[PDB]
RNA sequence: UUGACCUCAAAUCAGGUAGGAGUACCCGCUGAACUUAAGCAUAUCAAUAAGCGGAGGAAAAGAAACCAACCGGGAUUGCCUUAGUAACGGCGAGUGAAGCGGCAAAAGCUCAAAUUUGAAAUCUGGUACCUUCGGUGCCCGAGUUGUAAUUUGGAGAGGGCAACUUUGGGGCCGUUCCUUGUCUAUGUUCCUUGGAACAGGACGUCAUAGAGGGUGAGAAUCCCGUGUGGCGAGGAGUGCGGUUCUUUGUAAAGUGCCUUCGAAGAGUCGAGUUGUUUGGGAAUGCAGCUCUAAGUGGGUGGUAAAUUCCAUCUAAAGCUAA
């Protein structure tokens, strides 16, 4: 029924969802076994570091587009850049994404000196030969962060040249808001005579 | 079971009991076109079946510590 | 083209140094492609035409290109497959007229 | 806590608090929101006024992220700046050193003037500004810097 | 007459395969009503229960005809969130996603495809000998209405030339692991009660063992175990310390320019209509009927349509662990 001063609800339980009621009890168990499970492949793929190197990518959705993370590969560019091939990349521990491109050369940067500094200081063991052990470091995420880029330095000159910079947001929003009827304006001033 | 196709990697997948009547399962390409198994925004009901998805989305999930 | 630097506006967003990736070899599926042009132009003079399409070449003579579109955006679906195959047949019938 | 409810104290009383006349029944009123319009009227206009129709116009597929522009005030504003460097920056103001504060890489998509920055000069590197935002900053002796 | 070829049959022909069970979870089809709406018909229950078909240890999905509109991300799946939100709905009751962001896990690929055309270089079977999950020889067959090699869009192929880098497998013991056997400490000392000491009191001992259980009442110390290690045994496509086939060999694979190309899936995409379904709204998906494409073009870009662009993928074929 509907009854006193009190938040209209939504709960939405007007199903059988007791038959698909899911608690996770088995939170500490599938940790403990996650651990387990990265233990054992630790030491099945042993000195090989437990993860591929990720490049920097910047985040899409304005937003988020202020930040930089970790994407999925390499940029064949990226890689023939940085002195490889992708398929010989794809064999020491360097992850090699085919579908993204490079429109931005600051981020392209970052990735050649990211794949340089990885190729300074991976040792890749001869392919036949004795191959002394090199001490197995889990993870390339935590030796290669991913650090934001610096964008200004603290402290500057004042540079006001008196634009007033609403009005300049006032203005670029009128342009687009009126570019379209008075390029149909000026077409058909044109269509005169 | 013909040997032509148990060896010849290409197709001996074919062999793997996970097979057995994937047109009668909607493994075939007629099958998996009409249940919706393509990408995108288009097929938000229908990417990883939609029964498992209304499961998934029907569930309550509860934590032990309650979120 | 080249962003302006500030949040709205025509060409807004952030100033960049641009790069010009490789193009792709997809974005050119929809291709010439000599093989494939002359494995279609011999099909077309084997196979003949289909009889929405002599509809469409005795509407261009008769009545005109306008209610030719109309009746291949009816047979075909969109208009714009209704003016592309209007301009292939009246392709048909400037080759079978000159020469 | 099952000791310290009220079924403990209604033990060896009939009706549980009920009542012995109105006498609990399933769902007297009906169940959910049910006749909100027609024996919930009352209840609808005083306590939820508005509830019932329409308002205006629909937007298909919104994605919250077109609208995402948090909105900072100038009274905080220098809480931007650490608090290590807000001193030395604020002790003995100057032009040809202001501090750069980037809103953005705080996390905020607007610039307004909610109150009285102190007369440090400050570039504000903003997305958006209100207008008395920017007389405010300008009466620093400042300057904003529009960033995308 | 005779010899093929194609198509179709027969046989207790040679070899093989399917059914049925289980069914918690999984992929499909099919599919209600009670119920809620304080009545009820749309709606809701519910794309649920029942019914039927098909799998596996996971299944499914999966390397974009994606998301986006950013300075752009980048297979799939799952969690946190998005969010009880955008949206749907007698706009009532109710219903209800997705992109982004943080994580868990991470892995990539294969065909159609090209004249081998100075080698049908390919494969099933039978038979003989062996190194018997197979190899080698020979013979019959399949197959040019196309089996191999090369190529899969990220590319790539042909030709022309400065050029260097990389050679694969097979059995043994320990070792990765699984199953399993065996050995490994210290009081049953005294007195009281009691049918019985395992109780109470006194004096001790071991403790990486005072978990547990038996034994005539609460037993670390009586017994098995427990704890800590040692010694084996039988098995699993091997990370390594040795072994050896050593003209395995102008193989095969990468990488630089220049030039010419660059084949890319049809009654399918798309459209109309009908029905169902969806949060999907002048139609989210699926299906029936009808129409039926193209090749700097096809899809998508969440308000129908014409026109002009732009952005983004590359469907109508296929595999894949977590
Ligand atoms: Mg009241
Ligand atoms: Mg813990
Ligand atoms: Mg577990
Ligand atoms: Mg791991
Ligand atoms: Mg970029
Ligand atoms: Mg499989
Ligand atoms: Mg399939
Ligand atoms: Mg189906
Ligand atoms: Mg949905
Ligand atoms: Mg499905
Ligand atoms: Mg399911
Ligand atoms: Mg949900
Ligand atoms: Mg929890
Ligand atoms: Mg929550
Ligand atoms: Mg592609
Ligand atoms: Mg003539
Ligand atoms: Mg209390
Ligand atoms: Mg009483
Ligand atoms: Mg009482
Ligand atoms: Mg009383
Ligand atoms: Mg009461
Ligand atoms: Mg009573
Ligand atoms: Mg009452
Ligand atoms: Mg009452
Ligand atoms: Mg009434
Ligand atoms: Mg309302
Ligand atoms: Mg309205
Ligand atoms: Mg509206
Ligand atoms: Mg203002
Ligand atoms: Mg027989
Ligand atoms: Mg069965
Ligand atoms: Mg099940
Ligand atoms: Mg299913
Ligand atoms: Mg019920
Ligand atoms: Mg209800
Ligand atoms: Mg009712
Ligand atoms: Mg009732
Ligand atoms: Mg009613
Ligand atoms: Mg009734
Ligand atoms: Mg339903
Ligand atoms: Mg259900
Ligand atoms: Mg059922
Ligand atoms: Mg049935
Ligand atoms: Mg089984
Ligand atoms: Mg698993
Ligand atoms: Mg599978
Ligand atoms: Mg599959
Ligand atoms: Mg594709
Ligand atoms: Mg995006
Ligand atoms: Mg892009
Ligand atoms: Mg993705
Ligand atoms: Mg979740
Ligand atoms: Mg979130
Ligand atoms: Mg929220
Ligand atoms: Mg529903
Ligand atoms: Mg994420
Ligand atoms: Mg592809
Ligand atoms: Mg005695
Ligand atoms: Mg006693
Ligand atoms: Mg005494
Ligand atoms: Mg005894
Ligand atoms: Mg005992
Ligand atoms: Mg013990
Ligand atoms: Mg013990
Ligand atoms: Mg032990
Ligand atoms: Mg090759
Ligand atoms: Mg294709
Ligand atoms: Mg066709
Ligand atoms: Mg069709
Ligand atoms: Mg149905
Ligand atoms: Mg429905
Ligand atoms: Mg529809
Ligand atoms: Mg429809
Ligand atoms: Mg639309």
């Amino acid at each position: 029924a509907i009854s006193k001063n009190l938040p209209i609800l939504k709960n939405h339980f007007r199903k059988h969802w007791q038959e698909r009621v899911k608690v996770h009890f088995d939170q500490a168990g599938k940790k403990v076994s996650r651990r387990n499970a990265r233990a054992t492949r630790a030491a099945k793929i042993a000195p090989r570091p437990l993860d591929l190197l990720r490049p920097v990518v910047r985040a899409p959705t304005v937003k988020y587009n202020r930040k930089v993370r970790a994407g999925r590969g390499f940029t064949l560019a990226e890689v023939k850049a940085a002195g490889l091939t992708a398929a010989y990349a794809r064999t020491i521990g360097i992850a090699v994404d085919h579908r993204r491109q490079n429109r931005n050369q600051e981020i392209f940067d970052a990735n050649v000196q990211r794949l340089k500094e990885y190729q300074s200081k991976i040792i890749v063991f001869p392919r036949n030969g004795k191959a002394p052990e090199a001490e197995q470091v889990l993870s390339a995420a935590a030796t290669f962060p991913i650090a934001q880029p610096a964008t200004d330095v603290e402290a500057r000159a004042v540079q006001d040249n008196g634009e007033s910079a609403f009005r300049t947001l006032r203005l670029a929003r009128s342009e687009k808001k009126f570019r379209g009827i008075r390029e149909k304006r000026a077409r058909e001033k044109a269509e005169a005579e | 079971q013909h040997k032509a196709i148990r060896r010849d990697a290409r197709y001996n997948w074919i062999c793997d009991p996970v097979h057995k009547h994937r047109e009668a399962r909607g493994l075939t390409a007629t099958g998996k076109k009409s249940r919706g198994i393509n990408k995108g925004h288009k097929f938000n009901n229908t990417k990883a079946g939609r029964r498992k998805t209304w499961k998934r989305q029907n569930t309550l999930s509860l934590w032990r510590y309650r979120k | 083209t080249v962003k302006t630097g500030i949040a709205i506006g025509l060409n807004k967003g952030k100033k960049v140094t641009s790069m010009t990736p490789a193009p792709k070899i997809s974005y050119k599926k929809g291709a010439a492609s000599n093989r494939t042009k002359f494995v279609r132009s011999l099909v077309r003079e084997i196979a003949g035409l289909s009889p929405y399409e002599r509809r469409l070449i005795d509407l261009i003579r008769n009545s005109g290109e306008k209610r030719a579109r109309k009746v291949a955006k009816k047979r075909l679906g969109s208009f714009t497959r209704a003016k592309a195959k209007v301009e292939e047949m009246n392709n048909i019938i400037a080759a079978s007229r000159r020469h | 806590p099952s000791r310290f409810t009220k079924t403990r104290k209604h033990r060896g009383h009939v009706s549980a608090g009920k009542g012995r006349i109105g006498k609990h029944r399933k769902h007297p009123g009906g169940r959910g929101m049910a006749g909100g319009q027609h024996h919930h009227r009352i209840n609808m206009d005083k306590y939820h006024p508005g509830y019932f129709g329409k308002v205006g116009m629909r937007y298909f597929h919104k994605q919250q992220a077109h609208f995402w522009k948090p909105v900072l005030n100038l009274d905080k504003l220098w809480t931007l700046i650490p608090e290590d460097k807000r001193d030395q920056y604020l002790k003995s103001a100057s032009k040809e050193t202001a501090p750069v504060i980037d809103t953005l890489a705080a996390g905020y998509g607007k610039i307004l003037g909610k109150g009285r920055i102190p007369n440090v000069p400050v570039i504000v590197k903003a997305r958006f500004v209100s207008k008395l935002a920017e007389e405010k900053i300008r009466a620093a002796g400042g300057v904003v810097e529009l960033i995308a």
